[PDB]
């Protein structure tokens, strides 16, 4: 009795869609509730709505529609279960929860009814998954009820919603958002669109949440500071900020390396497409829309994360060395321009290495799985080819050191020159009581000739990182594919192989320049916090 | 600078820190039932193809677990005779839901589910169509399209009567129906310190409409500007007529209450007069005018004003000036 | 801004360099997408 | 920057100049998207130049302060003053902060949008590749390149 | 000790020796369709299923008698074509109870008693389907669970404001929806004995609200504090200011009454402080606030309360250090 049972699972979904209706059409004819497995709802939530796309691509391969309805209901159950949440969030209700409740626990039943039918005789793994995922929500929604007084004894003890971001007027509210526009940004929406008529100010922007100050962040590297120092420097000041700053830093470079393997996965199934029409490509297709936004997704929010995190720091250690600035003695002109530029470069550079600290725990991996799976796809040549493009990053570090050093020797000149201005525009009426003027104008010329021959040299390296940044791609696929039949077999390269390897190559080419800017902020930034040890410690 | 109710007459002071511990109880039809037309017929017609949707499923289910879905002659009697796909199914549910009843398809004696199913579908149906209908009655009792048309001028000014300062004001009507005994409530806000060092951030206080012996109320056909003197004895007494205009912070509020006819509800019309707002020695346009065989009002002038020569003086300094002269 | 301010940026350089660099730009990335397209006939 | 502008824009056109000639039927649908970026354009630097400047008017008082406190250091620890500048200098560094801050959200706002566009385009160039070149169209060697 | 009304609103006057003959009437309907929601759908439901098993009983019962029942083939025409069990008779029944009529099952025109059981059942059932949604109708005119959220402070403080005592006391909104023409009735019980040697058990008199010339009535937007100021003409100007914390027993009950404006119903909450309740020389903390463009109010602040060094006596013997200073 199949389709019986397909009909059985049916049901439900039409039950939970047709509650919702009223409800929802209540509600579309500012205190935001949290309740405990909000983030960890959405995630089953999203994996939930995976798990019915791969349901779909079974009833597509198996096409009787009553046979593949089940997951199409699914689908729009999920989405009402996601608006019903949201309306709950909202505002709050010990009844809608218990709606949600009944739904979860009739699929769930419905669920161990298909997969008991089925062990009496690819459908295994998806209806296995489906009842993990509506268990857990379960374990969710009763986690809820016991905290919340659902069907507990007489009042719930509410939490009184939190008044860190929903008191007094504040604008930003990252950290009080739905976990779905934590990720797609969208609660600037509004922002934004009042922006364009309404010209920003101050008095336009919000506040900072209690999460993120000033006193906030100090607090937190002052208690770290005061438990490394109580057990006794710059590697302690180090450790200092790294057992402050602590979670976010690594849940963001762990994003960071899942958005890696998914970008190293797309091409795969370019590749598999690109197979099976030349010789089960339409659900590569979708699976290739899911893991390019998926991939998308996680790489934004890792880079908020990591960016937030580094303002924070800013925020602290610039409060802290300001701190110090009270209780220095008077012994210590040349110490107060070191100090200016200890919060005008020194800290920039400790914040944005703090930027760039997970792209260099991410980069490695990266390159590593490019390699390897560039190896299995052109063989032995491919080896050759993961040579060339790795060759350029070396070379891109020592191009911009030169730059650099073109640059200070620049700038030297360019100072002089405004000197030699400053007076000219000051003795204006002593200048032209006599026209001295061209007289000084000509030295004035003789100094920019000299600023315009060092800026000859900057100009040609920036010419040739521009140069290589295209040349290593064309010189990359130029040897791989033209050495694939020198190599070794010399095989028959099919259309998948070498796109594939092509956009690898892309994929590849994007990090790699990343690496060499990730090396020189870091030794950049390892010497602006000795310094900072240095100046804070004496 | 900020208001305490807007011109419209909505309030514009927020509310914050309210307990909101007991408003978790579920009202939700009377407010589905007040939004728009459209909107309501939307929802009303949603739940009302929900329903039959929902039924016309589990009908169909019934009818396929039994086995009479299955086609077949003979060894059974379908629970409800000439049933062959969802689209007959459906037919049935719409059949028996809104009560037209065709009989082509017959529900049999054979099975009691049937029955149970049937005689949950009357009833939830009796029950939401007895709501659909009570809530779409108590809707066509809107006559608020018709309320809130009252207009008062835009600014109010202040004249000399009688050798005393008054208080002109307009007010009017903007239909036909009449409004039963219009009672108007004449209040007057500002941040007060008191002589025992308390400040009070906002401070009500009644300045009196001026009629006959008494009254509280007035008579509206046609606009009637309110008339007060401001005495010694009012609070408004003691400003001056230069430190209005740009820096002092008075907000004059009238709430005019009273019963329209047709409808016999108490509605009201509130209205404030900012420091900025009010301005010095004017006089309004005549606006009733002797017509052919009636009285001609002409609302072009409603908000016009000449200018009279009349003293600029603060009304205690004049006060001081009539004991003087 | 305008491209006012471009245009007098460019007219300093000339007309000797300005056509110079558009063709070329033009001619590089017609190479760069046309060796993929013969890269595609290639494969068959 | 010229340079990157130019490359930039010339790729994108060569782009989509692919994959429209790859597919005839997927330029029609990529037009549409690309007048929604249209709209993403507008609204966003009418904020992103907004912002901008502002992060840089929050960064001068700042830096300056730092300096004032350190000329006339003994006079301000003279008069006791200490806590009140610091609060000061936390209101700055506040200011600071919700600048360089809504920055980054903004910048995140319109990568995010513009990538779920980007991702948009590829899934319906593939569903017209594996369609259109291969049903009918019967050719391998398109839906390389505009999937690529 | 005993109080007049509890602080919720409801009286707590319990009334004994009713004459309760008049009281013997069938006011049935109305109170049982002011239930709540849940016991209101049971009853009804209840009601519907009692008929309708009632007249399947008795439609099984008259099938059965007259024959038609017997099953048998000719001679005879049944009084309800196509009439089997007790299940087809209740099928037949709800076929013709709530008119959906399906017509599988035909009455004939051979039986008139059949006629007439249909005639009963069908104007029985229509009575009990108008008085049903006529009922549900007038429910859902229920805004009761919006009402009665007005607030009043838990204690009530006395001040000295101008020169002389006064009564401070918060009152306030807890929604968007206003109240027209609120009007405060304060008055205060003593059990009082007159010169003549009357004693009586409790004496309501009216102390006033102290608006501007005139009104019993106030406007309520913001938590607005009651100001009273007790002279010598007032009736709780003889008090002391030590004896009323414990011994003495002074209920001073204030009324406030005021129409909702999206229901039109005259509304009110009444509201009492005892003697240990209230206390002396204090100050309520300033609520509104001049927030970013508006006005804040602050509600946890609502109950707070500051010292205030102002003199402790009794009114009378305040009253006559005012006319000695
Ligand atoms: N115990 C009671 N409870 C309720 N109502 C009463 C009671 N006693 C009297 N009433 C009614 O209220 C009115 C009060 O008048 P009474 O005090 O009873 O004087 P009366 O001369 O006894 O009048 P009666 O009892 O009608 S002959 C009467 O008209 C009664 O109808
Ligand atoms: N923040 C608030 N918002 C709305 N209503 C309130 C709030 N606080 C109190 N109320 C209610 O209004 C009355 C005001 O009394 P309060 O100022 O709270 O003095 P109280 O001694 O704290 O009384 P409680 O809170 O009930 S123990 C109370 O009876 C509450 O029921």
């Amino acid at each position: 009795n199949g389709c019986f049972v397909d009909a059985l699972n049916v049901v439900p979904h039409v039950f939970l869609l047709f509650i919702t209706f009223p409800i929802l059409f209540i509600g579309w004819g500012s205190t935001w509730l949290h309740f405990p497995g909000h983030n960890l709802r959405w995630i089953l939530t999203f994996i939930l709505l995976f798990v019915l796309v791969c349901e779909i691509a079974e009833g597509i391969l198996s096409d009787h529609l009553h046979l593949y309805m089940p997951a199409g209901m699914a689908f729009m159950a999920a989405i009402t279960s996601v608006v019903y949440y949201h309306n709950i969030e909202t505002s709050n209700f010990p009844k809608l929860l218990i709606a949600l409740l009944i739904y979860w626990t009739l699929a769930f039943i419905t669920k161990t009814i298909k997969f008991v039918k089925f062990y009496d005789h690819l459908r295994f793994c998806l209806t296995g998954l489906l009842v993990i995922l509506y268990g857990m929500l379960l374990l969710v929604e009763v986690n809820v009820i016991r905290v919340r007084r659902y069907i507990f004894f007489k009042t719930p003890r509410e939490v009184k919603p939190p008044e860190d971001l929903q008191d007094l007027g504040v604008r930003f509210l990252q950290p009080f958002v739905n976990l779905l526009s934590k990720g797609t940004y969208w609660w600037m929406n509004a922002f934004i669109k009042t922006a364009h008529k309404k010209p920003i100010d101050l008095r336009a922007i919000g506040k900072l949440p209690i999460a993120m100050r000033a006193l906030t962040n100090y607090q937190r590297l002052c208690v770290a500071f005061d438990a490394q120092a109580r057990k006794d420097g710059a590697r302690a000041i180090w450790r200092a900020l790294c057992h402050a700053f602590g979670r976010r830093l690594i849940l963001s470079s762990t994003f960071r390396i899942l958005a890696d393997l998914l970008g190293f996965a797309g091409p795969l199934c370019i590749f598999g497409i690109v197979d099976h029409l030349g010789k089960n490509a339409y659900v590569l297709a979708v699976l290739l829309f899911l893991a390019l936004l998926l991939q998308r997704t996680f790489l934004q929010a890792s880079y908020y994360v990591a960016i937030e995190t580094g303002i924070n720091l800013r925020g602290a250690i610039q409060t802290k060395i300001y701190n110090k600035i009270m209780h220095l003695s008077t012994s210590n002109e040349m110490t107060a321009g070191q100090i200016c530029n200890l919060v005008a470069i020194d800290t920039n550079q400790l914040m944005w290495f703090f930027f760039l600290c997970p792209n260099l725990w991410a980069m490695p991996v990266q390159i590593i799985v490019g390699v390897i799976l560039l190896y299995y796809i052109l063989g032995v040549s491919a080896l050759i080819g993961a040579a060339v493009i790795i060759l350029l990053a070396p070379v891109q570090y020592f191009v911009a050191t030169k730059l650099s050093q073109a640059q200070r020797s620049t700038l030297e000149h360019s100072n002089e020159r405004l000197k030699q201005t400053n007076e000219m525009l000051r003795g204006m009426k002593l200048l032209k009581l006599y026209a001295w003027e061209s007289i000084f104008c000509s030295r004035v010329e003789v100094t920019r000739r000299k600023e315009m021959t060092s800026l000859r040299a900057f100009a040609v390296y920036t010419s040739i990182s521009i140069f290589m940044n295209t040349a290593i791609p064309i010189a990359a696929v130029l040897i791989t594919f033209v050495g694939h039949v020198s190599f070794f077999k010399e095989s028959d390269l099919s259309p998948s192989v070498a796109f594939a390897s092509l956009s690898l190559f892309h994929i590849l080419v994007t990090p790699l320049f990343l690496l060499s800017s990730v090396v020189r902020s870091t030794v950049k930034a390892l010497v602006s916090v000795q310094k900072l040890s240095e100046f804070l410690s004496s | 600078r900020a208001r305490f109710v807007s011109k419209k007459g909505n309030c514009n002071v927020a509310h914050k820190n309210i307990r909101e511990q007991g408003r978790f109880l579920q009202d939700v039809f009377t407010t589905l039932v007040d939004l728009k037309w459209p909107h309501t017929l939307l929802i009303f017609t949603m739940s009302f193809l929900c329903s039959w949707l929902l039924f016309a499923m589990v009908w169909w289910l019934i009818a396929f677990a039994h086995g009479d879905l299955a086609p077949g002659e003979g060894t059974n009697v379908p629970c409800v005779t000439s049933i062959h796909s969802f689209s007959s199914a459906f037919l049935f549910s719409i059949e028996v839901q809104v009560t037209i009843g065709f009989g082509g398809r017959m529900v049999t004696e054979e099975c009691p589910l049937a029955i149970l199913i049937l005689i949950v579908q009357n009833i939830v149906g009796l029950m939401i169509n007895a709501i659909m209908l009570g809530c779409i009655f108590m809707k066509t009792a809107q006559a608020h399209r018709r309320a809130e048309t009252l207009i008062f001028s835009k600014h109010a000014v202040i004249t000399l009567r009688h050798g005393r300062l008054c208080f002109m004001l307009r007010v009017g009507d903007l239909r036909k129906s009449m409004i039963i005994s219009a009672t108007i409530h004449m209040q007057v806000v500002r941040k007060t310190t008191s002589p025992e060092g308390e400040v009070v951030p906002l401070h009500q206080v009644d300045i009196p409409m001026e009629n006959g012996v008494g009254g509280n109320g007035i008579f509206l056909v046609a606009p009637l500007i309110i008339y007060h003197v401001i005495d010694s004895n009012s609070p408004l007494y003691d400003l001056a007529p230069s430190d209005l205009h740009h820096h002092q912070d008075l907000e004059i509020i009238v709430i005019l209450e009273g019963v329209v006819e047709t409808t016999g509800i108490t509605t009201q019309a509130r209205t404030s007069y900012l420091a900025d707002e009010i301005l010095w020695g004017q006089r309004f346009v005549p606006i009733v005018a002797e017509e052919d065989g009636r009285y001609s009002v002409d609302y072009s002038k409603f908000g016009n004003t000449i200018k009279v020569p009349t003293p600029l003086c603060t009304a205690r300094q004049l006060d001081e000036d009539r004991s003087l002269l | 801004i305008p491209w006012r301010a471009c245009t007098k940026y460019l007219s300093s350089a000339g007309i000797l360099l300005l056509s110079l660099l558009v063709f070329s730009q033009l001619l590089k990335h017609m190479v760069l997408v046309a060796i993929d397209y013969w890269l595609a006939k290639w494969t068959d | 920057t010229l340079e990157c502008l130019s490359r930039s824009t010339l790729l994108c056109v060569s782009a989509l100049t692919v994959i429209s000639y790859v597919t005839p039927v997927f330029l029609v649908a990529l037009l549409p998207l690309a007048v929604v970026c249209y709209f993403i354009q507008k609204y966003f630097r009418v904020a992103s130049r907004d912002l901008q400047q502002l992060d840089d008017t929050t960064q001068l008082p700042l830096l300056s302060h730092f300096a004032e406190t350190v000329e006339g250091l003994t006079t301000i620890r003279a008069f006791r003053y200490e806590a009140r500048f610091q609060q000061k200098l936390l209101e700055y560094t506040d200011s600071n902060n919700i600048a360089s801050l809504f920055l980054t959200a903004a910048n995140r706002w319109l990568e995010v949008r513009m990538e779920y566009i980007g991702a948009c385009v590829v899934l319906i160039a593939a569903a017209t590749s594996i369609s259109n070149s291969l049903h009918r169209e019967l050719s391998a060697g398109l839906v390389g390149l505009g999937l690529t």
